[PDB]
């Protein structure tokens, strides 16, 4: 085919300059849009079905995409740059870890995927151009898959299958088709893609239809390009995305919210019955502590108890008693958010004051004495002096923000415009969205400050100019 | 899918020697081994190893002497595997079988293992049962090439103390005990019922005439088989109207006879009984009933070892080969070389007929007809076997 | 393999000073694996 | 913190190995009390066999149909003799990274000690001490 | 291989641990 | 590989015997695994310093106390066996 | 950004890496005993490519005949009026496995001893269940029994 | 870093500090629990010749 023939030469032309790993996203600011914004491919699944064994089989290097028996070794966004013109995302497993205790599990893993799901809803239009979905061999259809198909349908996102581990079949013909039969049953469509393909990064010869893989990774990546100039590999280079707006990107982040990503430790149950044994052991608990039954109702709804809502990928409901607090930390931890803006600047000024005063000896009491001797100067002095160039505490400092549109958010310091700069065109008119094409970007950059966030080294207040104790 | 990259091929040449001790070396080095090997492991492939070898020019296999030799190194390899030996050749230039201490406890005993004094402790405990009568339970009796016949139990030898033996008639036996049993003649005289097969009810399988799992609705010959019954029919005897009846083998070996041929099965057909067709082909058929056998019995044995496993399971009434146990399997295999022996010292015709390998030369060392009631009789089986297959695909 | 590490003890102390000793030398030529001189 | 007493009363129903006494997996006479070779399972009944408790020997406490040991320390009684868990459940025959043919139990019902019966047995026999009478 | 012989285990290592741990 | 026979790395034996530091004679056909040149001396001071350890359990070589000297052991004159002691 | 070299093998990989990741006595003519000297004879002196026809020829009449008498028809069957090709498919005939036992040692019996006579040996018989595995053997026997 | 700042987590009372006296082979003999490890070729034939 002549299509067919151009873009095999292009990614074999591109893959065979080498790769790197490019940068790992756990936030949904700190992306690679910038001057690092090549067409994206994500991979994702459920743990331990070969995710990373086919980034690292494409990259040819075992060490460099990281792979384990052990579910969990994945944990965030892993975006590797292939030929400098592609971006092959290694995403987290959705499902249950297990023989992985890394501390604050239920943290980390809701931060895993928090920035899996909120990435793929957002960045579903450009510049993640596939979206690969990795299954099992001769794994049946299970809740977490289901969830997976959920969420994709709701997004409206097109996502091609690759069924790993293909030498579990040995050659069976007959199970692979019976196989790709319980996926079409379970998807509903006879047109989706299926590619089977195993990846061995040890041995070369191990590996069946691997080349074909990125052969189609270079396909969907090119099939935004029109002319065949585009198509050259100058032309995919050249090929680059703008960032998403404020509005969608908010949008995203209020109806996935990091509270909600919390899965069972199973992957048999659904979330569902995960939330319902939640209701019911809570419901005995209430009736049998003596305690509990000391507290009033209303009590109950200020302790979050017997009782805006949070839903789920499945949109099911989850009580604010089964948000452990660590994952309120996080989220308020998360830098670049709303949620740790708000704790900045106050979540709620009329009722934080009222707390820090009832919490303190009060609003206008100095120096009091509850119902020895103080601490000399000579001690404050060499206290002060061990924390502050010992053991590096330092005070917060302000957030900054856009005076021209604090000030009138409806003007054009703040953006918006509806008016077109551009006078004498007929396309300008029809094409807009919050992320659009915008070519030569890895080149040229937006203007002065292109790469995102956590992308330089020693930024902030973790200069090397004036050290620690400077801030 | 299963596909293959490639395989290899060697051409089939006699090895040349310029002196005769080259020559004697040669055949003796690589053919005992290998038949001793085969004895040893499986001796039942000796037809197989024979052909192979015999292609690959090795003309003196089909003698008196090799095969003397073939039939005593069977016997003593199921001899050492019921001793408990595990690897047949010590040396190149020496039998395992064969290694005797010097300057030890005595200098003409066998080299015992740990692995053989437990053998021979299961041995002697059986023997110790036979004379005190009650049932003696040999446990290796249960032991076959799958593994034990029955039990789908996992056993491995040498046992150690912690997890024993155990016998709930309470008949000990230990090494000090067999320590007098130490040389070959002396401890076969006391085992000697538990390592010699019983070839007895053998002597008249291999000489009496078998199909491959033919019946009638398998003939080819639809008209043959409905003369045959109409026959049977008009003889004052009842007729079963089922494909799946049956028929005497002896009749059935005059049935392929007349189906060979058209023009005796016309011949024939005209008779008045089925006494009389069988009288009529009785003194043509006797000159060809054991030729035909002899080919029959050489060809599918040294063909493909599944072949040699259903020919021995149809010959000898196995269930399965794999569950029938090793001294049977032994005994049967020693009953085949003798008949082999047989076809080729009582036939003078036997010896070219074995060396004779291709269609062309079997026919030129084969009477005419006697080949076409073979081909014919193979052909109903691949026939029987493509019908199956046909069946399976669609 | 074999790794080498400090000691403390009197291996590591024999060690120390036996493998300060200089081993034989021999300056080997580059062979011909591909032009055989002899060959010719 | 354990939550279980030390030093089980046996005053209500006193457990005491019996002059005749043979094991399970064996059938065979076991020693009384001159050495503890034998492994006491006592759950206070006269359950048959071997009441108050059956008897195993030390080396013969496994399994008896694959004749390994026991996993969690626990066996299954069938039809008389003593299978694992894996064999009473009908699974493929395992076999253990530790010690094949002997399993991990003490001696003289010392691993079966913490639990079983202790004082008071039945709640009869503590009005018994509380009444006068 | 194909071998009708009696079930014998080669010594190993492994082995030889578990009858010192005996 | 290496010059000398496989038994000297691993006991044909499952307990591990015939292994350590073999010498030969000069005139002997045999060869064995003490070699003194800068690639084999990490090896030898191996055997010879921490020993050998066995996956059955045992130290083959040296176990532990005076150190042996392959520079005095008796040359090598033969092979092991299973069926006889060598 | 992309700096292969500069960065380890744990964090990237080089162009020639990735390149090379893909890439790492006397002889005395016998001729078999079972056929005649002038069956050697023309066998020998007919050709070399022409044997090659012949083979190809031959086992593909018989195999045919075979899968006919089977049931399985291997000619291409057009569909506007149900009509049978005119002659076998050679590339069809060459991806043609011989998988089935029976199948293939009935092929092997009619060509092989049929025109050829030759006979393989236990190995040979387990290796040939291929056409092209028949054609490379009968060449190499052809070959040999060449002078 | 746990416990002491040069000895971490590694307590005074539970092993040795350093467990490498001069040095050490890490290789273990026998490793791949092979049934005959003499060689490819030692003591008695395996399999029948050629
Ligand atoms: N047989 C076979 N094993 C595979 C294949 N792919 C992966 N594996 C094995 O499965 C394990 C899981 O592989 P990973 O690459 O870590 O899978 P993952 O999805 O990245 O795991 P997480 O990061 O926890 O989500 C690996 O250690 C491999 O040994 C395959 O194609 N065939
Ligand atoms: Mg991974
Ligand atoms: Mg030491
Ligand atoms: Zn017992
Ligand atoms: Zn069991």
């Amino acid at each position: 085919s002549p299509q067919d023939e151009l873009v095999a030469k292009l990614s074999d032309e591109v893959f065979s300059r080498g790769n790197m790993h490019l940068k790992n996203v756990d936030v949904v600011s700190a992306l690679p849009e910038g001057l690092h914004s090549f067409p994206e491919v994500c991979f994702i699944g459920k743990p331990n079905v070969g995710k990373s064994s086919i980034i690292s089989c494409l990259l040819r290097n075992p060490r460099l995409g990281r792979a384990g028996r052990v579910r969990g070794t994945t944990r965030l966004l892993q975006f590797f740059n292939v030929g400098d013109a592609l971006l092959l995302v290694d995403t987290p497993g959705y499902g249950g870890w297990k023989g992985r205790h890394l501390p604050q599990s239920v943290a980390e893993r809701a931060s895993a995927f928090a920035i899996l799901f909120r990435y793929l809803a957002l960045r579903s239009k450009g510049p993640l151009k596939r979206v690969y979905w990795v299954m099992e061999a001769t794994k049946p259809v299970q809740p977490r898959d289901e969830e997976i198909f959920v969420f994709l349908r709701n997004e409206q996102i097109p996502f091609s299958i690759i069924i790993s581990k293909l030498d579990y079949f040995g050659g069976d013909g007959a199970a692979l088709r019976r196989q790709v039969e319980s996926i079409y049953n379970f998807l509903g469509t006879e047109d989706v893609p299926v590619l089977g393909v195993r990846a061995d990064s040890s041995r070369p010869e191990r590996c069946i239809n691997m080349t074909a893989l990125q052969h189609d990774i270079t396909h969907y990546c090119t099939t935004d390009l029109v002319r065949v100039e585009d198509l050259s590999y100058s032309g995919l280079k050249e090929l680059s995305y703008a960032p998403p707006t404020f509005d969608e990107v908010r949008a995203v982040e209020e109806r996935y919210p990091v509270e909600s990503f919390i899965v069972p430790q199973d992957d048999n149950l659904s979330l569902q019955h995960f939330v319902s044994l939640h209701q019911e052991a809570k419901s005995r608990h209430l009736a049998a502590s003596p305690m509990a039954m000391r507290l009033s109702t209303k009590e109950k709804l200020g302790a979050n108890l017997i009782g805006e809502t949070i839903r789920t990928i499945n949109g099911v409901c989850i009580p604010k008693s089964m948000v452990p607090p660590s994952v309120v930390q996080l989220a308020a931890g998360q830098a670049g958010s709303f949620a740790a803006f708000a704790q900045h600047s106050g979540a709620n000024a009329y009722e934080e004051f009222l707390t820090g005063d009832a919490t303190g000896s009060g609003t206008f009491l100095e120096a009091t004495g509850s119902e020895p001797r103080e601490k000399s100067m000579r001690r404050c002095a060499l206290d002060k002096v061990l924390k502050r160039y010992v053991a590096c505490g330092r005070k917060q400092r302000s957030l900054h923000m856009q005076a021209e549109g604090y000030m009138c958010p409806w003007l054009a310091g703040a953006g918006q415009q509806a008016r077109s700069a551009v006078f004498g065109v007929t396309r300008s008119r029809a094409h807009a969205g919050g992320m659009e094409v915008l070519k030569g970007l890895k080149r040229t950059g937006f203007g002065g400050q292109s790469y995102s966030a956590r992308t330089m080294k020693n930024r902030g207040r973790s200069t090397k100019k004036t050290g620690f104790w400077a801030a | 899918t299963y596909m293959p990259q490639k395989a290899w091929f060697e051409p089939y040449t006699p090895k040349k020697f310029d002196m005769e001790h080259q020559r004697i070396s040669h055949n003796f080095y690589n053919l005992e081994t290998k038949l001793i090997w085969t004895a040893f492991d499986t001796p039942e492939l000796i037809g197989i190893l024979l052909h192979d070898e015999t292609i690959k020019g090795a003309p003196h296999l089909y003698d008196a002497e090799f095969l003397e030799s073939a039939v005593h190194w069977t016997r003593e390899s199921r001899y050492w595997r019921c001793i408990g030996i595990t690897k047949p050749f010590y040396n190149k230039t020496t039998l395992r079988a064969q290694c005797w201490h010097d300057r030890g406890l005595q200098v003409g005993t066998l080299v015992f293992s740990q692995a053989m004094r437990d053998a021979l402790m299961d041995l002697e405990r059986a023997v110790r049962r036979k004379e005190l009568g009650l049932e003696p339970n040999y446990v290796w009796d249960r032991w076959g090439p799958v593994g034990f016949i029955d039990g789908a139990r996992t056993d491995h030898l040498p046992r150690f103390a912690h997890n024993p033996y155990v016998d709930p008639d309470g008949v000990e036996v230990t090494e000090v005990d067999i320590a007098p049993f130490n040389t070959h003649e002396q401890i076969k005289e006391r085992y000697g019922a538990f390592i010699d097969p019983d070839l007895r009810p053998f002597e008249g399988v291999f000489r009496a005439p078998s199909h491959g799992a033919l019946t009638l609705d398998d003939v080819p010959h639809q008209e043959a088989v409905r003369l045959y019954r109409d026959l049977m029919e008009k003889a004052d005897m009842p007729v079963m109207l089922g494909n799946g009846a049956e028929i005497p083998p002896m009749d059935m070996r005059a049935l392929f006879h007349l189906s060979a041929n058209p023009e005796r099965m016309k011949a024939a057909s005209e008779l008045s009984s089925w006494r009389e067709v069988r009288g009529m082909l009785a003194p043509v058929q006797e000159v060809c009933d054991e030729k035909v056998e002899a080919l029959r019995l050489m060809e599918n044995t040294r063909h493909d070892a599944a072949r040699v496993r259903t020919f021995y399971e149809e010959k000898c009434g196995f269930s399965d080969f794999m569950r029938t146990p090793d001294k049977v399997i032994t005994a049967a295999v020693l009953c085949y070389l003798q008949e082999l022996q047989r076809i080729c010292t009582e036939t003078d015709w036997g010896k070219p007929l074995a060396r004779c390998l291709t269609d062309l030369e079997r026919v030129n060392v084969m009477g005419k007809d006697a080949f076409l009631v073979y081909r014919h009789i193979e052909d109903a089986i691949l026939d029987k076997k493509r019908r199956v297959w046909a069946t399976r695909f669609a | 393999p074999v790794v080498f590490k400090q000691g403390q003890g009197m291996f590591s102390h024999q060690l120390k000073r036996l493998l300060q000793k200089k081993s034989i030398h021999r300056y080997n030529w580059d062979p011909l694996p591909m032009y055989d001189p002899r060959k010719l | 913190r354990p939550h279980f007493p030390a030093y089980n009363e046996d005053v209500d129903r006193p457990m005491v190995v019996p002059p005749d006494a043979i094991c399970f997996n064996c059938d065979k006479p076991i020693d009384a009390g001159d050495v503890n070779s034998y492994v006491w399972i006592p759950a206070g009944n006269a359950t048959v066999p071997t009441p108050q408790g059956y008897f195993f020997h030390f080396g013969c406490f496994k399994c008896n149909r694959c004749k390994y040991r026991l996993g969690h320390n626990k066996f299954y009684s069938k039809d008389g003799k003593a299978w694992c868990i894996p064999c009473a459940l009908g699974r493929d025959v395992r076999v253990p990274t530790r010690r094949w043919h002997t399993s991990y139990v003490n001696t003289h019902r010392t691993g079966s000690r913490l639990t079983g019966h202790f004082f008071p047995r039945h709640s009869h026999q503590m009005e018994f001490l509380f009444d006068p009478n | 291989r194909e071998s009708r012989h009696l079930p014998v285990l080669p010594m190993t290592p492994r082995i030889v641990f578990e009858h010192a741990n005996e | 590989k290496n010059s000398w026979p496989e038994w000297m790395d691993n006991g044909a034996d499952g307990t591990g015997y015939g292994i350590g530091l073999h010498r030969t004679h000069p005139l002997s056909r045999l060869r064995g695994n003490l070699k003194r040149s800068p690639s084999h001396v990490p090896r030898v001071l191996g055997m010879m310093i921490q020993g050998v350890w066995h996956k059955s359990g045992v130290k083959l070589y040296f176990r532990g106390g005076k150190p042996p000297n392959p520079s005095v052991h008796p040359y090598l004159t033969g092979e092991p066996c299973p069926l006889y002691g060598w | 950004r992309f700096n292969p070299e500069s960065v380890g093998l744990t964090r990237g990989t080089s162009a020639f890496a990735w390149k090379w990741w893909h890439t790492q006595q006397e002889r005395r003519s016998h001729r078999p005993p079972a056929w005649d000297d002038e069956f050697a004879k023309v066998v020998l002196n007919m050709n070399d490519a022409e044997i090659r026809e012949y083979l190809m020829s031959k086992l593909t009449d018989v195999i045919f005949l075979e899968t006919q008498r089977d049931g399985y028809e291997l000619r291409r069957l057009d569909f506007e009026g149900k009509p049978l090709t005119s002659l076998p498919e050679p590339r069809i005939i060459e991806n043609f496995v011989l998988e089935e036992e029976t199948i293939r040692e009935r092929v092997i019996y009619q060509v092989v001893e049929g025109v050829f006579r030759l006979s393989p040996t236990s190995a040979d018989r387990r290796e040939l269940r291929s056409v092209a595995n028949i054609i490379d053997y009968v060449l190499t026997h052809v070959r040999a029994a060449r002078p | 870093k746990g416990g002491r700042a040069k000895f971490g987590t590694r307590a005074a009372e539970s092993g040795v500090w350093n467990d490498v006296g001069g040095i050490t082979s890490r290789v273990v003999a026998n490793m791949e629990q092979n049934p005959h490890p003499g060689g490819d070729d030692f003591g008695p034939p395996r399999g029948p010749p050629k």
